[PDB]
RNA sequence: GAGAAAGAGAGUGGCGCGGACGCUACGCCGCGACGAGUAGGAGGGCCGCUGCGGUGAGCCUUGAAGCCUAGGGCGCGGGCCC
RNA sequence: CCACGCGUCCCCCGCGAGCGCACGGGGUCGGCGGCGAUGUCGGCUACCCACCCGACCCGUCUUGAAACACGGACCAAGGAGU
């Protein structure tokens, strides 16, 4: 066989959100984009910012 | 116009084309002096032997540098300590097969794993060989058999690396750079030995075929190969 | 526009030239020869003249449709492909053929044919066996020849004429070709004693008689 | 919008259809009949469609206009195609290519004028 | 001759036997439809030799044959003549089935509007 | 010769000097 | 891609290495050469045994 | 006039002790018995000839009885001369010890 | 796709009306390595049953549900269509 | 011999064309032959039978079940994380 353990083979983050809201997914449809198609990783934290929970992006204050 | 544009877009393709050529020029001129080194390298021991015997003394050669490893046993029922140094040296099917350089840390450690193991000591027909049958590139992880000099100058360059006789010459004559061009080669997938096997479980010495064969792993390649 | 040479590289082996790249360089003499730098007719009607298209559009489009092929290089067709015999098989050898409705039967050999094939007649007053292609592999060659050099087989007999048309009647230059090709071998193998006998009798497998150990 | 629309009709629509592991969508304007952003006949600005004739002959040919988008009755626009075989897909095709009006789908209004005459021309 | 499809590749099927459910043959009780048996001393759950197979995923069809049947099409159920416009187009590859409860006074019409529309029907005669 | 920047001149050189 | 063999295959192993041709050329060359001085040899001594 | 294939007797599957392996006939040819001697038959087209209760087609002829499945003779096997053959399709164990000709028309001679 | 940080960048002076497929973006495609499993945990079910809101200008006395079947089939399978 | 020419200052001694063959980013033939209307052609699977190899009966509690461990004659419906 091969030694390997498949404990960890898994990578559990997001691929996509847990909503079946459109607007958020047609979010998702452009910054899919701009991330897959610039070289500038903002584009890469605001694809999995809003690829987040509820819990995950929590709310900043005006101050 | 574009009367423009397609002269300097034919004087870019013809600029890489020449480009492109220059390298296999390069290419070809160090494969050439590699196959000088080798000759000189090979005939500078028969040479000093002679000298020595003519003089009556004896010549102890260089002490090899280079090895070649397989694991010969199964995955089943390994002590954890042998575990971790073959998982360290990346034979973890059986009947895998990596170069390994030697000093004072790789020897113990590859006694420490003796009972698992068949290392020897090989030649460049070997080294040539499982480079060109067997011997593929972890680029980005992933095993692309080495079909171009591309697939190795992408990765390798930057270690002067840039052909895959290049790489041979390197792994043989073990370089400066070669923790990396060994961890560039993926771990060797050898068939099982046509013919066979004298004994699995012992040692070389106690007619088996464990441990530390010293030349004699030039037999064995050509069949597992 | 010049007369061409042939190949200034003897062949080695295949794929290696005999002369390296600065030989052939200096042979084919490159240091003196340096250089530097539809659709439509009009065709007249009785009006005006009418510009007809040739290529034109197609009347129908099927509503699903295959793509194109990857292209692969060494995959010639058929008809140039590269011939080979084997070497126990030259013009005159006696062949015991294995497959046919004229199995067993011993043959004069007499050439090979464009598309591969053999040429035979073991000769139609002897075992019946007419102008006949045969093919190579289903044959044995044993190791008895005729000196047969000095034959002319006619020209004008390739793939094309002994491939089939479509009752079989036999025409008359089957008959004329085959007395013109037996006038002159059967004749070459009546000098040989006890041949004509051979090819008559027919090849077979008795008992105690295994093809490994016995030499033909 | 378009995109809008398209991630409502796109699994709880009525033209949509589910089985044999296959999809489609029998929609009134739908090029190769099938559920795709891009074939949909209701969701966008332009669209073509191609429909055979209440007279059993050649295809009439539905152009949705520029202006009317939320007027449904003066939308769309009929053209009757009663011609050769050549010249009905050489009509279709300037139509849609000449007009840069959807080049998306002229191949899949040919294939489906194509597909209509050769079901209009008599039976064997 | 039939309507042939566009490709008709060697559909190579890995296992063309059923799974019948471990001691199926012994009761009647017993349907036959496979249930993987979760018992602790099962003879086929560990896989004994010479026992009846368990039908992991690796007997899975090619994906470009999958569904596919022996004339080269797939099937696809219909029930009215409205949704045969529907395989206008797919015409090539997916062929058209009649339902089981349609009527004769229906199913002839959807196979003379079939036969305009070059569809090949898998049912063509069925009632008459 | 045959690296890209430094080369360049160089290979100019000898596709000029190739005609 | 898929991997050709450089040791059976030929232009594979040009297109890894083009210097294998002149090696694979001269040692063609060599093993004839050898060859015809070998049997020329052997028909001196053949000479040397009708002498 | 007589006979043109060797005699072959269907001795086995290709098997272990405790496994067989049906897609693969093991043939021993009368008369040799080595792998020195084996060399000649590897490739000659081997058959199972067998008759049957209704009729089926014979080329190059009219319906018999008589049917066939068609092989090949593969690699040698053992010591003893025995040697590999594949059918086209896996021979019954009714063959067991029944006469399979094998011919000689695929010839490398 | 090409061993080499970054532009097939713009500026100032010395006839024939033609071009396949695609992209349910939850879609489609390409590379690699991998596949044991009781107790257990998780995911996917265009697996299945009964009822309700939608919907198929659905089906049905020119014969629905059910039941039987040495018939044609699909799916690894649950099952399903004839 | 994977060496190409010219013109100049120094020292020590960037676009030439055309074809063609192929050990070159995974098979093609621009090659063939037979039989076919009342007895034959194809259908792995599903019906019966034969032969070879394998092959102990399920659930369960168990450190360990084919067990001389207990439950089970056979079938249809009901039947247990709400
Ligand atoms: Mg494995
Ligand atoms: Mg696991
Ligand atoms: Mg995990
Ligand atoms: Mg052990
Ligand atoms: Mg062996
Ligand atoms: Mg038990
Ligand atoms: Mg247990
Ligand atoms: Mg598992
Ligand atoms: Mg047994
Ligand atoms: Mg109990
Ligand atoms: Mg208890
Ligand atoms: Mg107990
Ligand atoms: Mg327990
Ligand atoms: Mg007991
Ligand atoms: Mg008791
Ligand atoms: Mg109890
Ligand atoms: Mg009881
Ligand atoms: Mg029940």
């Amino acid at each position: 066989g091969v030694d390997i353990r498949h404990n960890k083979d898994r990578k559990v983050r997001r691929k996509e959100p847990k909503s079946q809201d459109i607007y958020l997914r047609l979010l998702v449809k452009l910054y899919r984009f701009l991330a897959r198609r610039t070289n500038s990783t903002f584009n890469q934290v605001v694809l999995k910012r809003l690829f987040m929970s509820r819990t995950n992006r929590p709310p900043l204050s005006l101050s | 116009n574009f009367a423009e544009l397609k002269i300097k877009r034919l004087r870019k393709k013809f600029a890489q084309k020449m480009l492109r050529k220059a390298r296999r020029k390069l290419i070809y001129e160090k494969a050439k002096h590699y196959h000088k080194e080798y000759r000189q390298m090979y005939r500078t021991e028969i040479r000093m032997a002679r000298m020595a015997r003519k003089a009556g003394n004896f010549y102890v050669p260089a002490e090899p540098k280079l090895a070649f490893v397989i694991r010969i046993r199964g995955i089943n029922g390994v002590s954890p300590k042998v575990r971790k140094v073959l998982q360290l040296l990346r034979l973890r099917q059986i009947f895998n097969g990596t170069f390994v350089k030697l000093n004072k840390a790789s020897i113990n450690m590859l006694r420490i794993v003796e009972p698992y193991i068949a290392w020897g000591y090989p030649n460049l027909k070997s080294v040539n060989e499982l480079i060109y049958k067997r011997g593929y590139g972890k680029i980005n992880k992933k095993r692309i058999a080495l079909t171009d000099n591309t697939l190795i100058a992408r990765s390798l360059g930057k270690y002067n690396i840039i052909c895959m006789e290049d790489l041979i010459h390197e792994i043989y004559t073990v370089g400066k750079h070669f923790k990396e061009a060994n961890n560039f080669l993926w771990p060797f997938k050898l068939s099982s030995p046509r013919g066979g096997m004298k004994k699995k479980t012992t040692h070389f010495v106690e007619g088996g075929d464990a441990g530390n064969r010293e030349d004699q792993i030039n037999r064995l390649i050509r069949r597992m190969n | 526009k010049g007369k061409p040479h042939c190949s200034r590289n003897p062949v080695l082996v295949r794929g290696i030239g005999r002369y390296s790249r600065s030989a052939m360089y200096s042979r084919k003499a490159l240091y003196k020869r340096k250089y530097a730098a539809l659709a439509t007719v009009t065709k007249p009607v009785g009006g005006g003249t009418r510009v007809v298209k040739l290529r034109k559009m197609p009347r129908y489009y099927p509503t699903e449709d295959v793509p194109r092929k990857l292209l692969s290089h060494g995959k010639k067709p058929f008809s140039q492909h590269v011939r080979k015999l084997r070497a126990s098989i030259t013009p005159g050898t006696i062949l015991i053929i294995l497959t046919g409705r004229h199995r067993g039967k011993r043959v004069v050999f007499l050439k090979q044919l464009s598309s591969g094939l053999l040429l035979v007649t073991g000769p139609l007053s002897l075992n019946r066996v007419p102008l006949r292609r045969t093919h190579q592999k289903f044959v044995i060659a044993t190791s008895t020849k005729i000196d047969i050099s000095g034959v002319k087989i006619p020209k004008h007999l390739t793939d094309a004429y002994f491939k089939k048309k479509k009752k079989y009647e036999i025409t008359e230059q089957r008959k004329v070709d085959q007395k013109a090709v037996d006038s002159q071998i059967l004749p070459k193998i009546k000098a040989v004693p006890q041949l004509q006998g051979y090819l008559r009798s027919v090849f077979a497998l008795t008992n105690g008689v295994y093809p490994h150990k016995l030499v033909f | 919008s378009a995109h809008l629309q398209w991630m409502v009709v796109r699994n709880c629509s009525s033209f949509l259809i589910k089985r044999n592991k296959q999809t489609y969508s029998t929609e009134p304007n739908n090029l190769k009949a099938r559920n795709s952003f891009r074939y949909n006949g209701l969701i966008h600005r332009k669209t073509v469609g191609v429909e055979p004739a209440a007279d059993g002959k050649g295809v009439v040919v539905v152009m949705k206009r520029r202006s009317g988008q939320r007027k449904p009755a003066t939308s769309y626009v009929r053209t009757t195609i009663n011609k050769n075989a050549r010249a009905t897909l050489s009509s279709i095709r300037h139509m849609i290519r000449k007009n840069k009006y959807h080049p998306d789908l002229r191949m899949a209004a040919i294939r489906r004028a194509s597909a209509i005459l050769r079901s209009q021309k008599p039976v064997m | 001759a039939a309507l042939r499809p566009l490709v008709k590749p060697k559909i190579v099927k890995k296992r063309t036997k059923k799974f019948i459910r471990h001691q199926s043959d012994r009761y009647v009780k017993i349907k036959r439809n496979w249930r993987k048996p979760r018992g602790i001393d099962n003879r086929v759950r560990r896989r004994f030799k010479g026992q009846i197979l368990m039908p992991n995923i690796g007997y899975g069809s090619n994906k470009k044959t999958k569904h596919m049947l022996p004339s080269g099409f797939r099937k696809f159920l219909v029930h009215n003549v409205k949704e045969l416009e529907v395989l206008l187009m797919c015409n090539k590859s997916y062929c058209a089935e009649i339902a089981h409860n349609v009527s004769s006074k229906n199913r002839k019409a959807i196979v003379e509007r079939a036969a305009q529309l070059a569809i090949r029907v898998t049912n063509p005669n069925a009632r008459l | 010769i045959a690296h890209p920047k430094l080369g360049r001149r160089a290979r100019a050189r000898i596709a000029r000097g190739l005609r | 891609v898929l991997k050709k063999n450089p040791l059976k295959n030929l232009r594979i192993m040009l297109k890894l290495n083009p210097y294998a041709k002149t090696m694979r050329r001269n040692t063609i060359l060599r093993q004839a050469r050898n060859h015809k001085l070998r049997v020329e040899r052997a028909a001196a001594a053949l000479a040397a045994k009708s002498d | 006039s007589g006979r043109l294939w060797c005699k072959a007797i269907f001795a086995g599957y290709k098997r272990g002790l405790r496994n067989q392996r049906e897609h693969t006939a093991l043939l021993k040819i009368e008369g040799v018995y080595a792998r020195d001697e084996t060399e000649f038959y590897l490739g000659k087209r081997c058959a199972y000839v067998y008759k049957a209760k209704n009729n089926t087609v014979t080329p190059g002829g009219k319906p018999n009885k008589t049917r066939v499945i068609w092989g090949k003779v593969t690699r040698a096997h053992g010591n003893s001369g025995m040697v590999r053959a594949k059918f086209r399709s896996n021979l019954p164990a009714k063959a067991i010890g029944h006469r399979i000709r094998v011919m000689l028309y695929p010839s490398r001679i």
